[PDB]
């Protein structure tokens, strides 16, 4: 049975990058604690 | 039960990988594979396998407890059973076994979200500040 999104709810936000015809998963993350920016 | 995962010192960023001299040494992130970085919990010592389960899409059963339950450290290639070197704070040297002890049940308990928290940020610190004095030393 299909599941839905809610609040409260935990999750990662992932984009596909293909780099020389090579499929890459990467999550968006960041240090919160002496690095506001965020990197994959 | 079973479930294979990895363990990650806080405080270091290392992983717990058994070496090929069968003995536990935290080795680095960039090196931390699978067959040497996978640990399993297992009810009791018993040798029959878990086998292939399908693994299930959410939580799940609850199934470890904290505290009450009993558990007991696998790796999942080689089947050694994590134990105590027994000889000697203590200093009690820890090792992997065919066989391990009688008392080689381990218990868990959760650290809080602060200590949690702390144990990062002192990670995150420790790196910068060794990154700055080295460059001050350069």
């Amino acid at each position: 049975e299909i599941q839905f999104l809610r609040t409260d709810d935990e999750v990662v936000l992932q984009c596909t990058a293909t780099i020389h015809k090579e499929q890459q998963k990467l999550c968006l993350a960041a240090e919160g604690f002496g690095n506001r920016l965020c990197f994959l | 039960w079973g479930q294979p995962f990895r363990l990650r010192h806080v405080t270091t960023g290392k992983y717990l990988s058994l070496m090929e001299d069968k003995n536990l040494l935290l080795m680095d992130k960039e090196k931390a594979d699978v067959k040497s970085t996978a640990f399993t919990f297992r009810s009791s010592k018993e040798k029959l396998d878990v086998g292939v389960r399908k693994e299930v899409d959410g939580m799940g059963t609850s199934e470890i407890k904290y505290g009450d339950s009993v558990c007991y450290i696998q790796h999942v290639d080689t089947g050694l059973w994590l134990t105590y070197q027994s000889v000697d704070s203590i200093q009690r040297k820890a090792i992997m076994h065919h066989e391990g002890h009688m008392d080689d049940g381990i218990s868990l308990s959760r650290s809080q979200h602060e200590e949690s928290r702390t144990a990062r940020v002192i990670r995150s610190t420790v790196f910068l500040f060794n990154r700055f004095i080295r460059g001050l030393d350069a």
